[PDB]
């Protein structure tokens, strides 16, 4: 069972943005579906829900501006967001709610257990509501110096969040620290991703940082070499 | 709307020792025969996952060292023995009435022995200097507790206001933190000065540690 959100990125205040959520390995049409959002560093706020019969529900913070919908043929949930404000900036998760079905003589039913719980959550889609424009990053090497050695990449001057960083296409994960981004005074973000490794590996092991900034369509693989 | 309140908002605990988190609703969550109160865990860098539902039922994969109890308006999440991998933010949630509402979240912090950082300094890359900017990076790696002080010096001048710090969430296996401090300079200023140094003060260090380099060497 998996939920994968799409649509996230930058939108200007007053505009509209539509998120989608693709469901896999479960009968999508037999579950209620919800959206919950979280401003990074803060707590959780319920945004919307749609029953397996297409009835919709909203809190007042978004009532009148967001619309939830589903297309069972496509195994997809949608959240259409209009008149966006800076304060709607958040990570938006789709999540599966009460389980049930439809029998066609007797109609819709619900299982009694777990009816008001969110038991499957997607990875989230960050929506940023800002009048700044998209800017792709520069990727610079943090070369290991001349026991344990440290190296990394500096991903500088990008907007909006987020950027992801892996090492050696995901093969290298131990000793990896990718820091939270910082908002620089210029209004652009920057982050560093570092890894600690045996100094004895520096001559021979190849280290590459894989950077992805989906809002600017910027993807970079940067080899980091001793100097 | 139902108001959910949780306490404490921070919970430091040593692996192997028990923990509990309290939640309180503004109204009753009993449906005269279930009570719609859930617990969610959000591990660092992950989305929330269901931990307990309907007050005391464990979701799939949740071991029985977690339990929930309570009734009506007062609830308790308990862990009989905490493990380092439990680090995260735990949230209570009521589902009796739309809108579902969450408590503020309790951040569980894992206590461990003091661990001094390893410190590394990185000059600006020739690539960045070619672009016209200069960033110096100081890495404090795998330390505990979180409190650390980093000072920057450029030819013995203390830098104030032109650096920024970022700290990781606690690691799920060794319960340490790491920290980066980035000093931003124009290329002209970087090329005018010679000695770049980051001085680190931490509980695990008997005296502050300095890592430095000479531009060009």
């Amino acid at each position: 069972e998996q939920l994968v959100e799409s649509g996230g990125g930058l939108v200007q205040p007053g505009a509209s943005l539509r998120l989608s959520c693709a469901a896999s390995e479960f009968t999508f049409s037999d579950s209620d579906m919800h959206w919950v959002r979280q401003v990074p560093g803060q707590g959780l706020e319920w945004v919307s829900a749609i029953s397996l019969g297409g009835d919709t529900h909203y809190p007042d913070s978004v009532k009148g501006r967001f619309t939830i919908s589903r297309d069972n043929a496509k195994n997809s949930l949608y959240l259409q967001m209009n008149s966006l404000r800076p304060e709607d900036t958040a990570v938006y998760y789709c999540a599966r709610g009460g389980r049930g079905g439809y029998e066609d003589d007797y109609g819709y039913f619900y299982f009694i257990g777990g009816r008001r719980s969110l038991d499957v959550w997607g990875r989230g889609a960050l929506v940023t509501v800002s009048s700044a424009s998209t800017k792709g990053p520069s990727v610079f090497p943090l070369a290991p110096s001349s026991g344990t050695a440290a190296l990394g990449c500096l991903v500088k001057d990008y907007f909006p969040e987020p950027v992801t960083v892996s090492w050696n296409s995901g093969a290298l994960t131990s000793g990896v620290h990718t820091f939270p981004a910082v908002l620089q005074s210029s209004g652009l973000y920057s982050l560093s991703s570092v890894v600690t490794v045996p100094s004895s590996s520096l001559g021979t092991q190849t280290y590459i940082c894989n950077v992805n900034h989906k809002p600017s369509n910027t993807k970079v693989d940067k080899k980091v070499e001793p100097k | 709307d139902i108001v959910m309140t949780q306490t404490p908002l921070s919970l430091p605990v040593t692996p192997g020792e028990p923990a509990s988190i309290s939640c309180r609703s503004s109204q009753s969550l009993l449906d005269s025969g279930n009570t719609y109160l859930d617990w969610y865990l959000q591990r660092p860098g992950q989305s929330p996952q269901l931990l307990i539902y309907e007050v005391s039922n464990r979701a799939s994969g949740v071991p029985d060292r977690f339990s929930g109890s309570g009734s009506d308006t007062d609830f308790t999440l308990k862990v009989s023995r905490v493990e380092a991998e439990d680090v995260g933010v735990y949230y209570c949630m009521q589902g009796i009435q739309l809108p579902y509402s969450f408590g503020q979240g309790t951040k569980v912090e894992i206590k461990r022995t003091v661990a001094a950082p390893s410190v590394f300094i990185f000059p600006p890359s020739d690539e960045q200097l070619k672009s016209g900017t200069a960033s110096v990076v100081c890495l404090l790696n795998n330390f505990y507790p979180r409190e650390a002080k980093v000072q920057w010096k450029v030819d013995n001048a203390l830098q104030s206001g032109n650096s920024q710090e970022s700290v990781t969430e606690q690691d799920s296996k060794d319960s340490t933190y790491s920290l980066s401090s980035t000093l931003t300079l124009s290329k002209a200023d970087y090329e005018k000065h010679k000695v770049y140094a980051c001085e680190v003060t931490h509980q695990g260090l008997s005296s502050p540690v300095t890592k430095s380099f000479n531009r060009g060497e």
